[PDB]
């Protein structure tokens, strides 16, 4: 698709002239299928289905001022390692 | 439960004198009691006899058995009579045969029979009757408390002897046809069971006896219109009931019988109303009056202002309680029964409507 | 099976000297991980232990000094039964620390941790063996801000103090079957939670303390949640779910990324309540307080007075005496349920919300419903069969061998006192519940059947009251004559009939044309406008009847005052 | 004529119970509170008995 | 003329009524002054047989204080018994209304009559078991208004035609005529000695007759309205009767005047009922409405106040020994009191 | 869809299905649920919610069975496998399975 990378990306809306704000998005891949033998055995309760969740989020992040007196913080890298609000 | 024997056997008996004592309850609360008051010219015997051709079936099984009983004791009563006059005579004219004479002694001693009559005691009577000196010595004997009816009942006396006799109702009313006072007789409306008291022979004092005659369902009250001079005694009458206390509470309806001789007795002109009543000539015709086709209006009027009159005088007090129903009287037609059907039934409804508060 | 993972996974053990970017321990036949086995490596930035069957325990100081470190996540525990105390310490880059699908039965400590991380988030889930959270478990476990995440959590109950020194997040406690009950102190010395969600908790009740800092509360399946905090205690909250769409209602009064700073004016709440169950007590108008009380109180005495009337008296029974009783027993019924009705209300004056499930769902309700139908039909029956037996004794009152008897009328009032009792029964059993509206009434109309039941009896209803008008027609007819008519008395009677056939017709002309525009689904008033009616019209026989019937009776009066000589009041 | 009879008859049926006696008022009275002192003792309306010994029980 | 058989008349009147004065000194009352009045005395229904169909007309006691006899307007003739309260047996009549009912002392025959001039005597002890007449002792003028079985073999019985006959079961004739009276006569009474026996005229005048003497022996005119029922002193020294008007007077043989006034304001309704306790000291008595009262001869005052029935008390009984005390009211319901 | 980046859509691949108490191991093709779907993080904390992340699954599934040859007697030898026939990027449910960090692990009996 058009999905952009795991790339920064300027703020939509929290980029201030003079200081563009870094947001971490992408669009990595995931996979998943059903659960084998072994993976059936491997899980105390029973579960039907596994998936593999991969989710691009930023490796760091610097100290800056927003607008306001809001403080926020500024990707300065991106990676797709795992995720972690995923689980819902 | 529990009981002795002769407790068992008066609790049976009891048990039964209930069941008969409700069965006969239950026809009595279906029998309407209605009184018949009139004076002796007023008609009411015109009145009851054109009724008397519909009488209620003529007898009933509980009626015959009553007038069997009754016949069969007369007939008893009147040879006790008889043998009693022969022996108390100035000459003691005995039977034909001594088993004539001891047929006789046994039949009364026989007479103490709770109602029913041996047929041998009625052909014993027969016989004796048949004899020329017992027929001499009853001639003679007229005057002695012997029976009106003693002829007849020796000379039906074979018919009264044969089993499931029924006797007639004219035979009937001349066995009972005595100083008794009350003239029963019944008759039927629209199945319906219905009673009338014909009062009379009698002393003429209401005040004694109208008390206990206050469950009567209506009083029947009956004037000859014709008799111009006794309306004065019939409306004092009529005063004198309506006012009284036992009978305050129970409605009436006026019959006004001798239409035809009113009628005629007008048509000579000689109008004594207007002397009897002043007021008659200024009395005016009614605007509700419907008065039937051919009647001279001078009689219709009279007729309509003595109604008036009677209407007025019930309306002293006590008109809610009770009401008038006056209807014209006349003994040529049988449409007396629907009439006094109606005026029951309008009393009735009217009884019902008052203790259910809709009036 | 043979695996190609880095660490040997030989002799029970999990082989922790490798290095490896990424920890893994997927098929990994490991059974006891030893003691401080990470050591040595610092090429680790996140450990994962997932796919382990084999794995039953963990040693203590599992993970020590894990600097690089920065996530843990744990799942697939087939047999961890077992987890030593204190096995995460000294994890100052913490980030994410997730346990799932574990077996222990003992709350794993996680005060030694002393992450210094801005953002920490813990998550429990699949703790069907946990038994309770340790008091203090999450006490300097993070110095900043810390999220916790304890979805599915079997724990019991939760300790006091559980959650102290620490500013907490989000508390997110959903599919907490066991958690039905909890301490009030748990939050004593918790600044927050900002947002929590108990969703399918069926928690008893939330703490009274604590929910000022509270924002948003998620309650969604929440039915054992049928009591909801002060209004004014939620000063903060913004946006919240109820279960019950009743009790959405409370928030409606008061006492996206693009919002910032800006928040709504007033909160917002959903699903909004039904439309057969509007938000307001059982009196919509503050006059109805006193005029319902009224009104049941000369009904209830009324009623009293005629059975106290009827059943001293030492005349013989008539039937028209055991059908006027069995109409003040009938009014005395209906006076009763509304006395209830009101009384209930009284109770919960001022409250309605908080208390609506629990009067709605209880016997209370569903006892007043049955008395409400039974009486009124009761009543109807009484008076249609009072109507038909005057009309019968009228048309045939000469014929006095067909007269009613009571040993006749019994049967009659049997069979109708059983029809009664069955029709009021039917809606219990389930044709319609009498839950769907506040005031217990039978308007479950969705059901086709239920609208069909409600359509015979309007239609029955109906019936009766034309039946009943065919017969005043038939008996003013009768009595009336062309000739023998008296003016004063045929004005009477016409007069009574008049009054007795309108002070039913206007009283049940307008409830039947309620009843059968309900019927069609097509509501001409809403349940407040309705409740006018119900309130004003439906009592109308229980206050009419007897005073014009037994009051203004002969009978009635005689043996009142017979009654008052001999109690000396002469 | 029969006023002339009834007349008559009246004049001697009073004349006839003109001619019956007279007694003092003292004597009856005496013996009339002697019978009723006598017969007192046997009267059970004035005088309550037990129902034990009442056969109307 | 009868001027001259007036002035006479009137003359005997005077001298009569002047050695009645001269004979008086004192109301009993001043003499009963002496003796406490009784106290109040409290009535229990002991038995209530609903069996009675329809009014009762008259009712009558059983010498031996066992079986008594009531009769309806209706026409059914039911005995019943005050031990057990069960009927005996039923006799029809040929007249439904009755105002009349007698008990021979032996038990054997009972009679009854009413409106219609047609007497009627019944037997309990019939051979078929089966109550019939025995015989019929019509005739009367009158219809018939109360009857008494002075002995198993005479009937004194009162017609209507203001006249009184003495009657002969045996012979079923007026063996003994008492025509010479005014007015009609309403009750009978017999006192203890059968010689002589005091007729309750409708009028205020009160006659006493002779089975044989055939004339009347004293009159009393104490009365002020008409006299519907009388009853006699158990020693026949006295009697009592009643009176529309509520003034009770108490009569004496040997006096020949009134003696006591039973009497009070608040009572408006007549007496219909009169009857004397064994001894006499109390006088049971109903009046026209339907609470009945008990009266004191020797203390003329209030005893007590009896409200058992709903309707007017048709008649009132004692028994010879006082054992129980029946009253008949105009309703289907028969209260005994003891 | 393009062959770069595809989207969160049904493919042919082969599950290995088997029981415990059956040793045999036996492979059938399955429609596993794979591709990408939009994701992204909140640009702002401690003011908004964070937004979940929507994740490939699969919404409808069919049951599909096949013949156990001579596995083990004492359990029964039936073997279930769910067949997807559209996919979709939504939350995973705690219960519904155990979505969490990647495994990539082999689809294949080892």
């Amino acid at each position: 698709q058009d999905c952009p990378e795991c790339t920064l990306q300027e703020n939509p809306f929290f980029s201030q002239p003079g200081a563009p704000i870094l947001q971490c998005m992408g669009c990595c891949f995931s996979r998943a299928y059903p659960t084998p033998l072994r993976s059936k055995k491997t899980m105390l309760v029973q579960k039907n289905v596994t998936s593999e969740s991969t989710c691009c989020v930023a490796k760091s992040y610097n100290r800056v001022t927003v607008m306001g007196g809001f403080k926020v913080e500024n990707h300065t890298a991106c990676h797709c390692s795992t995720c972690y609000y995923h689980k819902s | 439960c529990t009981l002795s024997a002769e407790d068992k056997a008066a609790v049976e008996r009891s048990k039964m004198i209930e069941k008969q004592l409700q069965k006969d309850k239950q026809v009595y609360r279906a029998t309407h009691r209605l009184l018949l008051l009139g004076a002796d010219n007023s008609g009411k015997s015109t009145i009851v006899k054109q009724m008397r051709i519909y009488h209620v079936n003529g007898y009933s099984e509980e009626e015959c058995k009553q007038y069997k009983a009754v016949v069969y004791s007369n007939t008893i009563q009147s040879i006790i009579a008889i043998i009693r006059a022969m022996g108390r005579l100035k000459i003691d004219f005995g039977d034909s045969a001594r088993a004539d004479d001891a047929r006789q002694l046994f039949v009364l001693a026989g007479a103490a029979e709770e109602g029913f009559m041996t047929a041998e005691l009625a052909g014993v009577i027969k016989r004796l009757w048949k004899d020329s000196g017992v027929q001499a010595c009853f001639n003679r004997s007229r005057e002695y408390q012997l029976n009106d009816s003693a002829a007849y009942y020796l000379n039906d006396l074979d018919r009264i002897a044969q089993p499931n006799y029924i006797p007639t109702q004219q035979d009937v009313l001349r066995t009972r046809v005595k100083t008794s006072g009350i003239f029963e007789t019944k008759f039927q409306v629209d199945k319906v069971n219905f009673h009338m008291f014909d009062v009379g022979a009698q002393r003429d004092e209401r005040r004694k006896w109208i008390q206990c005659f206050n469950d009567v369902t209506a009083i029947i009250f009956v004037v000859d219109s014709s008799d111009y001079n006794r309306l004065q005694e019939a409306l004092n009458d009529f005063k004198s009931i309506w006012n009284n206390r036992w009978l305050r509470t129970i409605s009436v309806i006026l019959f006004l019988n001798k239409q035809d001789l009113l009628a005629e007795k007008v048509l000579a002109g000689k109008s004594k109303i207007e002397d009897y009543f002043p007021e008659f000539a200024r009395y005016t015709t009614p605007e509700d009056a419907t008065p039937e086709p051919g009647e001279d209006p001078r009689v219709t009027r009279a007729k309509y202002f003595i109604r008036d009159e009677f209407l007025r005088i019930s309306t002293a007090s006590g008109d809610g309680r009770h009401y008038c129903y006056p209807h014209f009287t006349c003994s040529v037609d049988t449409e007396n029964a629907r009439r006094i059907f109606n005026d029951c039934r309008d009393i009735i409804q009217r009884m019902h409507l008052r203790q259910y508060e809709l009036l | 099976e043979p695996c190609n993972c880095v660490p040997d996974g030989a002799l029970r053990c999990p082989g922790p000297t490798a290095g490896l970017t990424r920890l893994s321990l997927a098929y990994l036949p490991v059974k006891v991980i030893p003691s401080q086995a990470f050591r040595g490596l610092n090429e680790v930035i996140k450990i994962e232990i997932s796919q382990i069957d084999s794995l039953e325990r963990i040693e203590a100081n599992a993970f020590d000094n894990l600097l690089n470190l920065s996530e843990i996540l744990i799942q697939n525990t087939k047999n961890l039964r077992y987890i030593e105390p204190g096995a995460f310490i000294n994890l100052p880059r913490l980030k994410y620390l997730s346990i799932c699908n574990t077996g222990i039965r003992k709350f794993p400590d996680v005060t030694k941790v002393f992450s210094s991380e801005s953002n920490f988030i813990l998550e429990i889930c699949d703790n069907l063996h946990i038994t309770t959270i340790p008091g203090n478990a999450f006490q300097g476990m993070n110095n900043e801000s810390v999220t916790l995440k304890l979805y599915g959590n079997g724990f019991e109950e939760v300790q006091s103090h559980a959650f102290n020194g620490t500013t907490l997040t989000s508390l997110e406690l959903k599919e907490n079957v066991h958690l039905e009950k909890m301490h009030n102190g748990a939050f004593r010395g918790a600044t927050g939670p900002k947002t929590l969600d108990i969703s399918s908790t069926k928690l008893q009740a939330l703490p009274s303390y604590g929910l000022e800092s509270i924002q948003r509360l998620i309650a969604t399946s929440s039915y054992s949640l049928k009591k909801l905090p002060s209004r004014e205690t939620f000063v903060n909250l913004l946006e919240a779910t109820l279960t019950y769409p009743s009790h959405c209602c409370a928030f409606r009064n008061l006492p996206d990324y693009e919002y910032g700073f800006c928040l709504p004016k007033t909160p917002r709440c959903a699903p909004e309540p039904d439309a057969f169950n509007p938000c307001e007590d059982i009196m919509g108008y503050d006059f109805l307080r006193v005029l319902i009380w009224l009104i049941n109180i000369l009904a209830i005495m009324g009623n009293m007075t005629v059975l106290f009337v009827l059943l001293t008296s030492r005349y013989k029974l008539t039937v028209p005496r055991f059908l006027m009783c069995n109409l003040s027993f009938a009014d005395f019924c209906m006076g009763l349920y509304l006395l209830l009705i009101a009384s209930v209300d009284s109770q919960t004056k001022g409250q309605y919300y908080n208390h609506a499930i629990d009067w709605q769902t209880g016997s209370g309700c569903s006892t007043a419903g049955f008395f409400t139908v039974f009486a009124s039909e009761l009543s109807v029956y009484t008076l249609t069969v009072i109507t038909l037996e005057r009309w019968h004794t009228i048309t045939y009152a000469i014929h006095l061998d067909q007269k009613l008897r009571l040993r006749h009328a019994i049967l009659i009032m049997l069979g109708g006192w059983l029809f009664s009792s069955l029709i009021a029964m039917l809606p219990l059993v389930g044709v319609s519940n009498y839950m769907k509206v506040s005031i217990c009434f039978p308007m479950d109309v969705e059901t086709t059947l239920s609208q069909v039941y409600i359509l015979t009896i309007l239609i029955l209803n109906v019936v009766a009251f034309f039946i009943i008008c065919a017969c005043y027609i038939k008996i003013y007819f009768a009595v009336r004559n062309p000739e023998l008519m008296a003016t004063n008395k045929d004005t009477k009677i016409a007069k009574k009939m008049a009054i007795l056939i309108f002070t039913d017709f206007t009283c049940m002309a307008p409830i039947s044309f309620f009843a059968i525009s309900a019927a069609f689904k097509v509501p001409l008033i809403t349940v407040t406008n309705s409740k006018v009616l119900l309130v004003l019209f439906y009592p109308i026989n229980s206050c009419a009847n007897p005073f014009l019937y037994a009051i203004f009776t002969k009978t009635f009066q005689r043996d009142f005052f017979l009654l008052l000589s001999k109690f000396g009041c002469c | 004529t029969a006023s002339i009879a009834q007349a008559r008859k009246l004049v001697e049926q009073l004349k006839m119970e003109a001619n019956i006696d007279r007694i003092k008022v003292s004597k009856a009275a005496a013996d009339l509170m002697a019978y009723c002192e006598a017969h007192a003792k046997e009267d059970p309306l004035l005088t309550p008995v037990p129902a034990s010994e009442n056969p109307f029980r | 003329e009868l001027d001259q058989l007036r002035q006479e008349a009137e003359q005997l009147k005077n001298q009569i009524r002047d050695a009645r004065k001269a004979c008086a000194d004192a109301t009993l009352s001043q003499i009963t002054n002496n003796i406490d009045p009784v106290g109040r005395i409290q009535m229990r229904t002991r038995r209530t047989l609903r069996g009675h169909l329809a009014k009762i007309y008259a009712m009558h006691w059983g010498t031996d204080s066992r079986l008594l006899v009531s009769a309806s307007q209706d026409g059914k003739l039911i005995i019943w018994d005050s031990y057990t309260t069960n009927k005996v047996h039923a006799i029809p009549l040929r007249s439904s209304w009755v105002m009349t009912c007698a008990y021979a002392p032996s038990g054997n025959y009972v009679a009854c009559g009413g409106l219609d001039n047609i007497c009627s005597i019944y037997n309990l002890k019939t051979r078929e078991g089966n109550v019939r007449v025995s015989r019929e002792l019509a005739g009367h003028t009158g219809y018939l208004s109360c009857c008494r079985f002075l002995d198993d073999n005479q009937i004194v019985t009162s017609s209507g035609d203001t006249t009184c006959a003495l009657w002969d079961i045996e012979t079923g004739q007026q063996t003994t005529t008492f025509t010479g009276h005014t007015g009609d006569v309403m009750s009978l009474s017999l006192a203890p000695d059968t010689r002589l026996f005091v007729s309750g005229a409708c009028d205020a005048s009160a006659k006493l007759w002779d089975v044989r003497e055939g004339m009347c022996r004293q009159t009393f005119t104490g009365h002020e309205s008409d006299i519907n029922a009388i009853c006699f002193f158990p020693n026949g020294n006295a009697f009592a009767t009643g009176s529309d008007d509520a003034t009770c007077r108490l009569f004496d043989l040997r006096a020949d005047q009134e003696l006591m006034t039973y009497s009070h304001d608040n009572i408006i309704c007549g007496i219909t009922s009169v009857s004397f306790s064994k001894s006499g000291r109390l006088l049971l008595a109903g009046y026209d409405d339907f609470n009945c009262n008990v009266w004191d001869a020797l203390k003329a005052d209030r005893a007590g106040v009896l409200a058992g029935h709903d309707n007017r008390v048709s008649c009132l009984g004692v028994t010879d020994d006082g054992m129980a005390v029946a009253t008949g009211s105009w309703d289907s319901f028969l209260k005994i009191w003891n | 869809k393009e062959p770069l980046r595809p989207r969160c859509r049904p493919i042919n691949a082969t599950l290995a299905v088997e029981k415990e108490g059956c040793p045999v191991c036996i492979t059938v093709n399955t429609t596993i649920c794979a591709g990408y779907c939009p994701t992204m993080t909140r640009v702002l904390q401690g003011v908004l919610p964070a937004l979940p992340q929507v994740v490939c699954n699969y919404r409808d599934v069919r049951f599909e069975s096949i013949r156990l040859p001579g596995c083990p007697r004492g359990v029964n030898p039936v073997v279930s496998y769910a067949v997807a026939l559209s996919c979709q990027c939504a939350l995973c449910r705690r219960s519904t399975t155990d979505c969490g960090g990647p495994k990539d692990h082999p689809l294949t009996c080892d």
